[PDB]
């Protein structure tokens, strides 16, 4: 899974 | 409201404690009530709405991954039939996970956005309504799945519009922004190349003004800059 | 109860799937509804249940120690007062945790205990209920905070008296009661010595018992002999 | 902490 923030 | 007895400063105060403690769901309860006394938010503020949140339904998003995978092996070529309560708890879970982004979402529309004047407050919800709206996008398989999917774009395009205009290209607001709003076109909108691009001109951007940074500053931007690699790296 | 109008094993079925999940709260929750149909609890179905509630639990705990040395700081000379949110956070995270332990003591009194027959399932259900006032324990300072220690320990006692006749030294069951029974007279009953004793007596016991064991039981025992050293180590 | 099961 990528990445968020 | 539950909280609406309490303090404003003591609802903050409980906020951080509840941090300190791992207790997210408490924490996001303290801080809803902290936004219902209908305040703007200071930054510091706006970051343990979002902390709070972001953690709570962290949670809520892994779990519905690892119930639909289940569910999804059990819908395959010879796999025996288990009857109704797989769907039925990943709905349960799905429909707190709903029930969750909604009252987001409504603190944004009730009356965070319509208050939120200067870039950097304004962006920081923008970005939060796309957020949420791509979380209830996850789980959609409707007639407004749609909608929902434009829901945060449109969201996420007006904070892109206004951080362009008035951050430098290394705020990290600008660059978290990106950064989601990148994974958006990737996973939801079905965009890699837009994902790709996006994260991309963001890091170059960043890179190109470093130069202007303290220490400290340059810490907080390198590091969401090292995300964007990551997926960068992930993707390419 | 809210599971009142779920299918046993239906109840079961889904709380398999909230471990898998990570949900500890809907596991313990669709425990109590299964315990609730009236039925006795097969071995899968006794471990379902402890495993939930120690996880629901222990999240509290570690919370309450949190809030707890946050509030022990508070009152030390030259601390500035903050008012009284601390105290009264780590009191409703407490009142909670209390209320855990009241669900669980109750589900036992209500009527696990007293159908159970095999040494199995009794010695199992006596420990849990010594380990659920061990907790309560922790957080009273009151009135009754003797009659609760007592009431933890003669739980204990019962199940070590149980355990001693029915079940062989290398007995998982045996062995982790009185790996819990040691911790309680460590860390509540203020007898170190104790402690150390029956833990060590505890390991020598299942250690002349091993040869009896195939491979997969010795390996689950001598995975409960090592926290026993552990604990020793600590102590020692 | 002490360890328990
Ligand atoms: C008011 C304000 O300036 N809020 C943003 C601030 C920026 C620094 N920061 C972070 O870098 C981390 O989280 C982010 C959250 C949201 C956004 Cl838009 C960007 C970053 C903080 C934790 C860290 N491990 C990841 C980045 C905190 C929030
Ligand atoms: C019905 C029954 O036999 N229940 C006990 C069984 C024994 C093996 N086992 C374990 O060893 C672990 O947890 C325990 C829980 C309770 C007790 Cl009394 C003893 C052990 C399982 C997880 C492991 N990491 C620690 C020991 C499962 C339960
Ligand atoms: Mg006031
Ligand atoms: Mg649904
Ligand atoms: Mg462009
Ligand atoms: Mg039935
Ligand atoms: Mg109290
Ligand atoms: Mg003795």
């Amino acid at each position: 899974f990528p990445a968020t923030v | 409201g539950a909280m609406g007895s309490m303090e404003r400063a003591s609802l903050i105060q409980k906020a951080k404690l509840a941090e300190q403690a791992e207790r997210y769901e408490d924490m996001a309860a303290f801080m809803k009530g902290a936004v219902e006394k209908g305040e703007e938010l200071s930054c510091e503020e706006r970051n343990l709405l979002s902390v709070a949140y972001k953690n709570v339904v962290g949670g809520q998003r892994a779990a519905w991954r690892v119930l639909s995978s289940i569910e999804q092996k059990s819908n395959e070529e010879g796999s025996e039939e288990k009857g109704p309560e797989v769907r039925e708890y990943r709905e349960k879970v799905e429909t707190e996970l709903q029930g969750v982004c909604d009252t987001v979402l409504g603190l944004l529309d009730s009356h965070l956005i319509k208050e939120a004047g200067d870039a950097e407050s304004r962006v920081f919800y923008l970005k939060m309504k796309g957020d949420y709206y791509r979380y209830l996008a996850e789980v959609a398989t409707g007639d407004d799945k749609k909608r929902i999917i434009d829901s945060a774009r449109s969201a996420y395009q007006e904070a892109m519009d206004i951080s362009k205009k008035e951050m430098p290209p290394t705020n990290p607001i600008r660059l978290g922004l990106a950064l989601n709003f990148s994974v958006f076109h990737y996973e939801i909108a079905n965009s890699p190349e837009e994902a790709i691009s996006l994260a991309k001109t963001t890091f170059d951007e960043a890179m190109a003004d470093l130069h202007t940074l303290s220490e400290d500053s340059y810490k907080d931007s390198t590091l969401i800059m090292q995300l964007l690699r990551d997926n960068l790296t992930l993707w390419t």
